[PDB]
Protein backbone atom coordinates (compact mmCIF):
# COMPACT_ATOMS: atom_id res chain seq x y z
CA UNK A 1 0.00 0.00 0.00
CA UNK A 2 1.29 3.51 0.67
CA UNK A 3 1.78 5.93 3.61
CA UNK A 4 -1.27 7.69 5.03
CA UNK A 5 -2.54 10.37 4.44
CA UNK A 6 -2.87 13.29 7.12
CA UNK A 7 -5.49 13.25 9.56
CA UNK A 8 -6.67 16.16 9.08
CA UNK A 9 -7.18 18.36 5.56
CA UNK A 10 -6.86 22.01 5.17
CA UNK A 11 -6.82 24.46 2.27
CA UNK A 12 -4.84 27.16 1.15
CA UNK A 13 -5.55 30.03 -0.94
CA UNK A 14 -3.01 29.99 -3.67
CA UNK A 15 -1.87 33.20 -5.54
CA UNK A 16 -4.32 33.04 -8.36
CA UNK A 17 -6.67 32.38 -5.50
CA UNK A 18 -7.59 29.13 -6.30
CA UNK A 19 -7.25 26.54 -3.01
CA UNK A 20 -5.46 24.10 -2.68
CA UNK A 21 -6.20 20.72 -0.63
CA UNK A 22 -3.62 20.24 2.39
CA UNK A 23 -3.26 16.37 4.34
CA UNK A 24 -1.79 17.59 7.90
CA UNK A 25 -1.39 16.35 11.02
CA UNK A 26 -2.20 19.37 14.15
CA UNK A 27 1.53 18.61 15.22
CA UNK A 28 2.95 19.31 11.44
CA UNK A 29 5.58 22.73 11.46
CA UNK A 30 4.72 25.35 9.22
CA UNK A 31 7.98 24.40 7.92
CA UNK A 32 6.38 21.45 6.69
CA UNK A 33 3.05 23.10 5.85
CA UNK A 34 5.07 25.26 3.32
CA UNK A 35 7.16 22.45 2.13
CA UNK A 36 3.46 20.92 1.17
CA UNK A 37 2.88 23.94 -0.73
CA UNK A 38 5.96 24.00 -2.49
CA UNK A 39 5.20 20.36 -3.81
CA UNK A 40 1.61 21.45 -4.79
CA UNK A 41 2.67 25.24 -6.34
CA UNK A 42 6.37 25.09 -6.96
CA UNK A 43 6.80 27.93 -4.52
CA UNK A 44 10.33 28.03 -2.71
CA UNK A 45 9.61 27.84 1.51
CA UNK A 46 11.49 31.34 2.03
CA UNK A 47 9.26 33.11 0.00
CA UNK A 48 5.90 31.90 1.46
CA UNK A 49 3.98 33.85 3.71
CA UNK A 50 0.80 32.63 5.63
CA UNK A 51 -1.94 34.32 7.09
CA UNK A 52 -4.49 32.71 9.28
CA UNK A 53 -6.89 35.06 11.69
CA UNK A 54 -4.90 37.78 11.08
CA UNK A 55 -1.46 35.87 12.73
CA UNK A 56 1.63 35.20 9.65
CA UNK A 57 2.64 31.89 10.94
CA UNK A 58 5.48 31.24 11.76
CA UNK A 59 8.26 28.41 11.22
CA UNK A 60 8.91 26.80 14.52
CA UNK A 61 5.27 26.96 15.58
CA UNK A 62 2.79 23.46 14.79
CA UNK A 63 -0.65 24.16 13.45
CA UNK A 64 -2.15 23.12 16.90
CA UNK A 65 0.01 25.75 18.18
CA UNK A 66 -2.39 28.75 16.40
CA UNK A 67 -5.81 26.34 16.60
CA UNK A 68 -5.82 26.09 13.20
CA UNK A 69 -8.92 23.08 12.79
CA UNK A 70 -10.08 21.05 10.23
CA UNK A 71 -11.18 23.11 6.76
CA UNK A 72 -9.79 25.89 7.86
CA UNK A 73 -7.78 27.98 4.74
CA UNK A 74 -4.61 29.80 5.10
CA UNK A 75 -3.76 32.44 2.89
CA UNK A 76 -0.60 32.34 0.91
CA UNK A 77 1.07 35.47 -0.08
CA UNK A 78 4.24 36.40 -1.07
CA UNK A 79 6.79 39.88 -0.64
CA UNK A 80 6.48 43.14 -2.68
CA UNK A 81 10.34 44.88 -1.71
CA UNK B 1 -3.43 71.91 8.76
CA UNK B 2 -3.17 68.83 11.03
CA UNK B 3 -1.49 65.03 10.79
CA UNK B 4 0.83 66.24 7.85
CA UNK B 5 4.06 65.34 8.77
CA UNK B 6 6.26 63.35 7.06
CA UNK B 7 8.34 60.56 8.41
CA UNK B 8 12.09 59.93 8.12
CA UNK B 9 13.13 56.92 5.62
CA UNK B 10 15.54 54.77 8.35
CA UNK B 11 17.14 52.72 5.36
CA UNK B 12 14.36 51.47 3.32
CA UNK B 13 11.99 52.20 5.67
CA UNK B 14 9.32 53.40 3.16
CA UNK B 15 7.25 49.95 3.58
CA UNK B 16 7.21 51.41 7.68
CA UNK B 17 6.54 54.73 6.81
CA UNK B 18 3.59 53.97 4.07
CA UNK B 19 1.72 51.85 6.74
CA UNK B 20 2.31 54.11 9.66
CA UNK B 21 0.58 56.85 7.72
CA UNK B 22 -2.32 54.63 7.05
CA UNK B 23 -2.72 53.63 10.68
CA UNK B 24 -2.02 57.72 11.15
CA UNK B 25 -5.13 58.50 9.37
CA UNK B 26 -7.22 55.69 10.66
CA UNK B 27 -10.16 57.64 12.45
CA UNK B 28 -10.98 55.14 15.61
CA UNK B 29 -6.84 54.23 15.82
CA UNK B 30 -5.74 57.35 15.90
CA UNK B 31 -8.26 58.75 18.40
CA UNK B 32 -7.34 55.76 20.66
CA UNK B 33 -3.95 57.15 20.42
CA UNK B 34 -4.47 60.68 20.81
CA UNK B 35 -6.99 60.16 23.84
CA UNK B 36 -4.74 57.97 25.42
CA UNK B 37 -6.98 55.31 26.03
CA UNK B 38 -4.37 52.22 25.37
CA UNK B 39 -3.48 53.12 29.04
CA UNK B 40 -6.52 52.21 30.27
CA UNK B 41 -5.58 48.51 28.42
CA UNK B 42 -2.23 47.61 29.32
CA UNK B 43 -2.22 45.75 32.36
CA UNK B 44 1.22 46.59 33.69
CA UNK B 45 4.40 49.03 32.79
CA UNK B 46 7.02 48.26 30.24
CA UNK B 47 10.60 48.06 30.09
CA UNK B 48 12.70 48.63 26.58
CA UNK B 49 12.49 45.48 25.03
CA UNK B 50 8.04 45.99 25.66
CA UNK B 51 6.86 49.22 24.59
CA UNK B 52 5.44 48.68 21.20
CA UNK B 53 2.16 50.29 22.15
CA UNK B 54 3.92 53.56 24.00
CA UNK B 55 6.16 54.23 21.03
CA UNK B 56 3.36 53.53 18.72
CA UNK B 57 0.93 56.28 20.09
CA UNK B 58 3.78 58.61 20.61
CA UNK B 59 4.26 58.47 17.35
CA UNK B 60 0.93 58.98 16.50
CA UNK B 61 0.50 61.69 18.61
CA UNK B 62 3.85 63.76 17.34
CA UNK B 63 2.24 63.57 13.93
CA UNK B 64 -0.95 65.19 14.67
CA UNK B 65 0.50 67.61 16.84
CA UNK B 66 3.07 68.64 13.75
CA UNK B 67 2.91 71.62 11.98
CA UNK B 68 2.94 70.98 8.26
CA UNK B 69 6.36 70.62 6.64
CA UNK B 70 7.72 68.74 10.00
CA UNK B 71 9.37 65.91 9.51
CA UNK B 72 9.42 63.23 12.26
CA UNK B 73 11.67 60.26 13.06
CA UNK B 74 10.65 57.03 13.74
CA UNK B 75 13.28 55.68 15.26
CA UNK B 76 12.71 54.41 18.59
CA UNK B 77 9.01 52.79 17.78
CA UNK B 78 11.56 50.80 14.63
CA UNK B 79 13.42 50.00 17.96
CA UNK B 80 9.98 48.52 19.53
CA UNK B 81 9.21 46.51 16.65
CA UNK B 82 12.20 44.96 15.58
CA UNK B 83 12.83 43.68 19.24
CA UNK B 84 9.08 42.29 19.02
CA UNK B 85 8.83 41.18 15.71
CA UNK B 86 12.95 40.72 14.98
CA UNK B 87 12.47 40.30 10.73
CA UNK B 88 12.77 43.87 11.11
CA UNK B 89 16.45 44.55 12.59
CA UNK B 90 18.41 45.86 10.24
CA UNK B 91 17.90 48.04 7.18
CA UNK B 92 16.52 45.72 4.53
CA UNK B 93 13.30 46.62 2.62
CA UNK B 94 10.45 44.91 3.88
CA UNK B 95 7.01 44.20 2.63
CA UNK B 96 4.07 46.54 3.89
CA UNK B 97 1.21 43.82 4.23
CA UNK B 98 3.76 41.47 6.80
CA UNK B 99 4.85 44.57 8.37
CA UNK B 100 0.92 45.07 8.73
CA UNK B 101 0.68 41.81 10.40
CA UNK B 102 3.10 41.44 12.68
CA UNK B 103 2.58 45.50 13.75
CA UNK B 104 -1.10 44.66 14.66
CA UNK B 105 -0.54 41.59 16.50
CA UNK B 106 1.75 43.14 18.45
CA UNK B 107 -0.62 46.08 19.54
CA UNK B 108 -3.50 43.75 19.69
CA UNK B 109 -1.52 41.02 22.07
CA UNK B 110 -0.28 44.34 24.50
CA UNK B 111 -3.84 45.89 24.95
CA UNK B 112 -5.74 42.43 24.87
CA UNK B 113 -8.57 42.42 27.21
CA UNK B 114 -7.81 38.91 27.92
CA UNK B 115 -5.47 38.17 29.99
CA UNK B 116 -5.52 34.60 30.84
CA UNK B 117 -6.30 32.79 27.21
CA UNK B 118 -8.68 29.79 28.27
CA UNK B 119 -7.47 26.80 26.68
CA UNK B 120 -13.47 22.58 20.84
CA UNK B 121 -17.04 21.05 20.09
CA UNK B 122 -19.84 19.34 17.82
CA UNK B 123 -22.12 22.39 16.52
CA UNK B 124 -23.77 20.13 13.99
CA UNK B 125 -27.42 20.90 15.51
CA UNK B 126 -26.77 24.74 15.26
CA UNK B 127 -28.13 26.31 12.02
CA UNK B 128 -25.33 27.83 10.20
CA UNK B 129 -25.82 31.69 11.57
CA UNK B 130 -26.02 30.43 15.74
CA UNK B 131 -22.41 28.32 15.12
CA UNK B 132 -21.17 31.29 12.93
CA UNK B 133 -21.73 32.99 16.62
CA UNK B 134 -20.95 30.82 18.92
CA UNK B 135 -17.34 30.62 16.74
CA UNK B 136 -17.32 34.32 17.32
CA UNK B 137 -17.86 34.27 21.04
CA UNK B 138 -15.26 31.58 21.40
CA UNK B 139 -12.76 33.84 19.57
CA UNK B 140 -12.96 36.66 21.72
CA UNK B 141 -12.95 34.58 25.19
CA UNK B 142 -8.99 34.62 23.57
CA UNK B 143 -8.53 37.35 21.30
CA UNK B 144 -10.38 40.55 22.70
CA UNK B 145 -9.23 44.42 21.88
CA UNK B 146 -9.87 48.02 21.18
CA UNK B 147 -7.27 46.93 17.70
CA UNK B 148 -9.70 44.02 17.06
CA UNK B 149 -12.96 46.07 17.07
CA UNK B 150 -11.50 47.60 14.29
CA UNK B 151 -10.00 45.25 12.42
CA UNK B 152 -11.53 41.95 12.88
CA UNK B 153 -14.17 40.23 10.39
CA UNK B 154 -15.38 36.32 9.53
CA UNK B 155 -15.21 34.31 6.81
CA UNK B 156 -17.71 31.72 6.45
CA UNK B 157 -16.22 28.49 4.32
CA UNK B 158 -18.81 26.47 2.62
CA UNK B 159 -17.46 22.62 1.76
CA UNK B 160 -20.20 20.74 -0.36
CA UNK B 161 -19.86 17.09 -1.53
CA UNK B 162 -20.87 16.38 -4.71
CA UNK B 163 -21.58 12.87 -3.96
CA UNK B 164 -23.77 12.88 -0.26
CA UNK B 165 -24.55 16.67 -0.52
CA UNK B 166 -22.90 17.55 2.73
CA UNK B 167 -21.92 21.01 3.54
CA UNK B 168 -19.40 21.19 6.08
CA UNK B 169 -19.19 24.89 7.38
CA UNK B 170 -16.22 26.66 9.30
CA UNK B 171 -15.53 30.21 10.63
CA UNK B 172 -12.34 31.88 10.44
CA UNK B 173 -11.48 35.20 12.17
CA UNK B 174 -9.65 37.26 9.50
CA UNK B 175 -8.01 40.90 9.97
CA UNK B 176 -7.63 41.61 6.46
CA UNK B 177 -8.33 39.97 2.81
CA UNK B 178 -6.01 38.90 0.76
CA UNK B 179 -7.12 39.06 -2.86
CA UNK B 180 -6.47 37.41 -6.07
CA UNK B 181 -6.47 39.69 -9.26
CA UNK B 182 -9.44 38.66 -11.30
CA UNK B 183 -9.95 38.65 -15.31
CA UNK B 184 -10.53 46.65 -17.04
CA UNK B 185 -10.58 44.49 -14.28
CA UNK B 186 -12.17 45.98 -10.97
CA UNK B 187 -12.18 45.39 -7.26
CA UNK B 188 -15.83 44.21 -7.44
CA UNK B 189 -14.31 41.03 -9.89
CA UNK B 190 -11.09 39.91 -7.46
CA UNK B 191 -13.57 39.96 -4.95
CA UNK B 192 -16.02 38.07 -6.98
CA UNK B 193 -13.06 35.42 -7.70
CA UNK B 194 -12.47 35.18 -3.71
CA UNK B 195 -15.32 33.94 -2.97
CA UNK B 196 -16.43 32.17 -6.34
CA UNK B 197 -17.11 27.99 -5.75
CA UNK B 198 -14.11 26.70 -6.15
CA UNK B 199 -14.24 22.77 -7.50
CA UNK B 200 -11.55 20.96 -5.80
CA UNK B 201 -10.91 17.81 -7.87
CA UNK B 202 -7.93 15.76 -8.91
CA UNK B 203 -5.19 16.64 -6.28
CA UNK B 204 -7.03 18.61 -4.43
CA UNK B 205 -10.35 16.08 -3.80
CA UNK B 206 -10.94 16.61 -0.01
CA UNK B 207 -11.95 13.16 2.23
CA UNK B 208 -15.40 13.84 2.64
CA UNK B 209 -16.73 12.79 6.67
CA UNK B 210 -19.55 11.24 5.58
CA UNK B 211 -18.55 9.28 2.54
CA UNK B 212 -15.31 8.29 4.23
CA UNK B 213 -13.24 8.62 0.52
CA UNK B 214 -11.89 11.49 -1.73
CA UNK B 215 -14.66 13.20 -3.22
CA UNK B 216 -15.05 15.91 -5.74
CA UNK B 217 -16.02 18.99 -3.39
CA UNK B 218 -17.42 22.82 -3.77
CA UNK B 219 -15.52 25.12 -1.57
CA UNK B 220 -16.88 28.98 -1.18
CA UNK B 221 -16.56 32.06 0.85
CA UNK B 222 -19.00 34.45 2.28
CA UNK B 223 -17.88 37.00 5.11
CA UNK B 224 -20.77 36.44 8.28
CA UNK B 225 -19.26 39.35 10.11
CA UNK B 226 -17.66 42.60 7.94
CA UNK B 227 -15.28 44.61 10.51
CA UNK B 228 -15.22 48.55 10.75
CA UNK B 229 -12.06 48.60 8.88
CA UNK B 230 -11.59 46.60 5.73
CA UNK B 231 -8.07 46.27 4.95
CA UNK B 232 -7.69 44.85 1.28
CA UNK B 233 -4.39 43.41 0.18
CA UNK B 234 -4.04 42.85 -3.61
CA UNK B 235 -2.09 39.39 -4.33
CA UNK B 236 0.26 41.15 -7.26
CA UNK B 237 2.41 38.10 -7.02
CA UNK B 238 2.30 36.03 -10.76
CA UNK B 239 3.25 32.71 -11.47
CA UNK B 240 5.98 32.53 -14.72
CA UNK B 241 8.42 34.89 -9.42
CA UNK B 242 7.81 38.63 -10.01
CA UNK B 243 5.31 41.27 -9.82
CA UNK B 244 1.39 41.38 -11.41
CA UNK B 245 1.38 45.14 -12.21
CA UNK B 246 -2.69 45.11 -13.70
CA UNK B 247 -4.40 48.17 -12.81
CA UNK B 248 -7.29 47.21 -10.20
CA UNK B 249 -10.13 49.71 -10.55
CA UNK B 250 -11.15 50.38 -6.92
CA UNK B 251 -13.93 53.09 -6.41
CA UNK B 252 -13.09 55.97 -3.23
CA UNK B 253 -16.83 55.43 -1.97
CA UNK B 254 -19.52 53.27 -2.16
CA UNK B 255 -17.84 49.67 -2.05
CA UNK B 256 -20.83 47.97 -1.81
CA UNK B 257 -20.21 44.01 -0.43
CA UNK B 258 -23.48 43.03 0.11
CA UNK B 259 -23.15 40.37 -2.55
CA UNK B 260 -20.70 38.22 -0.29
CA UNK B 261 -22.65 38.57 2.64
CA UNK B 262 -23.77 35.42 4.06
CA UNK B 263 -26.95 36.89 5.10
CA UNK B 264 -28.82 39.59 3.66
CA UNK B 265 -27.72 42.87 5.61
CA UNK B 266 -27.08 46.78 5.05
CA UNK B 267 -23.61 47.53 6.48
CA UNK B 268 -21.54 46.28 4.01
CA UNK B 269 -20.85 49.40 2.40
CA UNK B 270 -17.29 51.60 2.77
CA UNK B 271 -15.89 54.05 1.76
CA UNK B 272 -11.59 54.40 0.84
CA UNK B 273 -9.52 56.50 3.55
CA UNK B 274 -5.62 55.05 2.89
CA UNK B 275 -3.58 53.26 0.12
CA UNK B 276 -0.15 51.70 0.54
CA UNK B 277 1.30 52.07 -2.96
CA UNK B 278 4.48 49.67 -4.13
CA UNK B 279 6.01 51.03 -7.20
CA UNK B 280 9.22 49.25 -9.44
CA UNK B 281 10.06 46.01 -9.19
CA UNK B 282 9.61 42.98 -7.00
CA UNK B 283 12.73 43.35 -5.17
CA UNK B 284 14.31 47.86 -5.23
CA UNK B 285 10.91 48.89 -5.09
CA UNK B 286 9.96 51.61 -3.49
CA UNK B 287 6.42 52.08 -0.91
CA UNK B 288 4.38 55.42 -0.29
CA UNK B 289 0.85 55.71 0.56
CA UNK B 290 -2.48 58.27 -0.33
CA UNK B 291 -4.32 59.31 2.57
CA UNK B 292 -7.52 60.60 3.48
CA UNK B 293 -7.35 63.21 6.10
CA UNK B 294 -9.99 62.31 8.49
CA UNK B 295 -11.09 65.87 9.66
CA UNK B 296 -10.94 68.13 5.99
CA UNK B 297 -11.44 65.18 3.42
CA UNK B 298 -8.83 65.82 1.21
CA UNK B 299 -6.17 63.61 0.06
CA UNK B 300 -2.29 63.72 0.42
CA UNK B 301 0.21 61.54 -0.75
CA UNK B 302 2.81 61.00 2.03
CA UNK B 303 6.48 59.63 0.54
CA UNK B 304 8.74 59.42 3.55
CA UNK B 305 10.00 63.06 4.19
CA UNK B 306 7.89 64.63 2.06
CA UNK B 307 3.83 65.36 2.09
CA UNK B 308 2.25 66.72 -0.55
CA UNK B 309 -1.66 67.75 -1.44
CA UNK B 310 -3.33 65.81 -4.67
CA UNK B 311 -6.51 65.46 -6.10
CA UNK B 312 -8.93 62.29 -5.06
CA UNK B 313 -8.86 61.73 -9.21
CA UNK B 314 -5.14 60.69 -8.92
CA UNK B 315 -5.43 58.02 -6.01
CA UNK B 316 -6.64 55.48 -8.12
CA UNK B 317 -3.00 53.92 -9.62
CA UNK B 318 -2.02 50.53 -11.27
CA UNK B 319 0.66 50.89 -7.46
CA UNK B 320 -1.91 50.19 -4.83
CA UNK B 321 -1.32 47.09 -3.20
CA UNK B 322 -3.43 47.44 0.14
CA UNK B 323 -6.44 49.48 0.56
CA UNK B 324 -7.68 51.01 3.50
CA UNK B 325 -11.90 51.04 3.68
CA UNK B 326 -13.69 52.39 6.55
CA UNK B 327 -17.58 51.39 6.70
CA UNK B 328 -19.84 54.39 5.52
CL1 LIG C 1 8.84 32.40 9.74
CL1 LIG D 1 -15.19 47.93 -7.97
ZN1 LIG E 1 -19.81 12.94 0.82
Amino acid sequence: GLVPRGSMQIFVNTLSGKHITLEVEPSDTIENVKAKIQDKEGIPPDQQRLIFAGKQLEDGRTLSDYNIQKESTLHLVLRLR
Amino acid sequence: AQGLAGLRNLGNTCFMNSILQCLSNTRELRDYCLQRLYMRDLHHGSNAHTALVEEFAKLIQTIWTSSPNDVVSPSEFKTQIQRYAPRFVGYNQQDAQEFLRFLLDGLHNEVNRVTLRPKPENLDHLPDDEKGRQMWRKYLEREDSRIGDLFVGQLKSSLTCTDCGYCSTVFDPFWDLSLPIAKEVTLMDCMRLFTKEDVLDGDEKPTCCRCRGRKRCIKKFSIQRFPKILVLHLKRFSESTSKLTTFVNFPLRDLDLREFASENTNHAVYNLYAVSNHSGTTMGGHYTAYCRSPGTGEWHTFNDSSVTPMSSSQVRTSDAYLLFYELA
